């Protein structure tokens, strides 16, 4: 009756909690890199532009 | 067909093994017909006759 504010409410940076299994979602802090390789199927010549 | 307006440039070149340069020729020939395109210097190899 007095556990009170669950960690859903105590979360910094806008974290959120989710059970089954419990997990800390959606406090996007920091900076995420992604390397993505794409072939020449997408690029077209500037004379086509 | 005599060409005037010999305004050449390159969008992007790259000194690769293969033809990593591809340059853009804007031009004004006099009329219709074939033209002998040629690299005078051995440093540059046009792949087209």
């Amino acid at each position: 009756k007095e556990r009170g504010a669950s960690l859903q409410h105590t979360a910094p940076f806008g974290c959120q909690i989710a059970t089954n299994p419990v997990r800390a979602m959606n406090c996007a802090v920091g900076n995420m890199p992604i390397s993505i390789d794409i072939p020449d199927a997408a690029f077209t010549r500037v004379v086509d532009a | 067909p005599s060409l005037t307006d010999m305004s050449c440039e390159v969008p992007a070149c790259t000194h690769s093994s293969d033809f990593g340069g591809v340059a853009i020729i804007k031009y004004a020939a006099s009329k219709k017909g074939k033209c002998a395109v040629h690299s005078m210097t051995n440093a540059v190899t046009i792949r087209e006759a």
